[PDB]
């Protein structure tokens, strides 16, 4: 571990700062060397962590979007060959963002969510662990698509079911996840109805609950629930 | 593409 | 070099994908690796390699920026001291910047410049030299400093001296080596008076020339013309 | 900052 020789209070330090610069794979890398220092996470450390590796396979989603609809065109009838470049490419850098979705599952397994017995904490990382398998089932082919599939699943329902035995509605994180679950639904799992209806059924029960909050907590929430919202007018 | 968090 | 087994108009093509994708790190790599073929460079090919290059170093810079200044406003009287990640993460962006400039720079003496005759070719890569010296200059502070800002100056010099013999003053590669001489001036050389002269003479004999330019030639050299405007209206 | 190309 290249931030092994780094102090645990640096990397967050240096972590904060990446994220100031807008240095996101300085932010992922700071957090993985945080990670492997084997202490858990605070709250607001998850939030670095999570923070970082979005971004990072966010920007490599986005490439991988942009070179895959190239090379669907290629491969279109009429299309003038080209040769292997753009495959070539668009593996180049579907291999880079497994390989950092294998990272952050690795630090999930070893050994954040074993350590976990919080629902803030626990459901927090399954989420993460559902996230990045659905990324890697975004581009996945082989004989594991399937299993690849079903990990997220499996993930997002544990902390699903943990989330609605321990957390209010109006959770942000219960909330966080029942919106990227029910994206799972819509995108991975081909489960458009259950999608919708997962969607429909956070934020009305969302809504129920935000009477008991106070003005910042609704803030967050409804912030949350309006990306449901946006999901549903998508989708309806 | 959708939002997620 | 890690492209070395990539054929040169592989990494042409790969680098115009990385582009659309806004891989700039990426579309850096093929082009170097293309320089490093030892071919000269089209000027398609010229324009591929400065913005692979001018994105990557200018992501560098502006997290340069944002971090020295947390690094100045933490060296304030009153200010709480924080240790020593400001100072250590802030020369860690400065010591990959400083890098990657020397990358351009070496691309440019290990060849591309002596085998450039033509103006198109020979100010175009001048420029860049040029470019590159300031932004190690921008980050310099030790016995050096004069010695970068001099190879700068001297690089946009014999640049500006090609550029008025041979180029028409409406050539955007003219333009916007005067473009760029004039923030020089202002940034570096603490001569605001020859920035904004340099600006407003090279605005001026472009105006004069337009007339001899179709309709796609005017859009090129005025576009780059409103950039002298805007500086010049920064600096009065 | 000012316009470079
Ligand atoms: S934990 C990252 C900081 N939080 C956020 O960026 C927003 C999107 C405002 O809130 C959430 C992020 C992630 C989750 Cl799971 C829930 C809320
Ligand atoms: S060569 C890069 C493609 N050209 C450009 O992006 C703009 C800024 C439109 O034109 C110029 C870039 C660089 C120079 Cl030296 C001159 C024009
Ligand atoms: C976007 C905000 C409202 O969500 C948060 C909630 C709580 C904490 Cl502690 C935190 C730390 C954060 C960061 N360095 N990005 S964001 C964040
Ligand atoms: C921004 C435009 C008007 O400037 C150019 C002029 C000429 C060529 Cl050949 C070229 C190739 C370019 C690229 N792949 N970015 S840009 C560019
Ligand atoms: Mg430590
Ligand atoms: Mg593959
Ligand atoms: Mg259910
Ligand atoms: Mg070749
Ligand atoms: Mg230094
Ligand atoms: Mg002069």
């Amino acid at each position: 571990g290249a931030m092994g020789s780094m102090e645990r209070a640096s990397l967050i330090q240096k972590a904060k700062l990446a994220e100031q610069a807008e240095r996101y794979e300085d932010m992922a890398a700071f957090m993985k060397g945080a990670v492997e220092k084997g202490e858990e996470l605070s709250n607001e450390e998850r939030c670095l962590l999570s923070v970082a590796y979005k971004n990072v396979v966010g920007g490599q989603r986005a490439a991988w979007r942009v070179l895959s609809s190239i090379e669907q065109k290629s491969n279109e009838e009429g299309s003038e060959e080209k040769g292997p470049e753009v495959r070539e490419y668009r593996e180049k850098v579907e291999t880079e963002l497994q390989g950092v979705c294998d990272t952050v599952l690795g630090l999930l397994d070893s050994h954040l969510i074993k350590e976990a017995g919080d629902a803030e904490s626990r459901v927090f990382y399954l989420k993460m662990k559902g996230d990045y398998y659905r990324y890697l089932a975004e581009v996945a082919t082989g004989d594991d698509k399937k299993r690849i599939i079903d990990s997220a699943r499996s993930a997002y329902q544990e902390a699903m079911d943990i989330s609605k035995k321990e957390m209010p509605p109006t959770n942000p994180i219960r909330l966080g996840l029942a919106l990227n679950f029910s994206v799972f639904h819509y995108e991975i799992a081909n489960s458009p109805e259950e999608a919708i209806s997962l969607a429909k059924t956070t934020f009305d029960e969302a809504m129920a609950d935000l009477h008991t909050l106070s003005e910042d907590s609704y803030k967050d929430s409804t912030l949350i629930m309006q990306l449901l919202r946006d999901n549903l007018t998508l989708w309806t | 593409f959708p939002a997620t968090v």
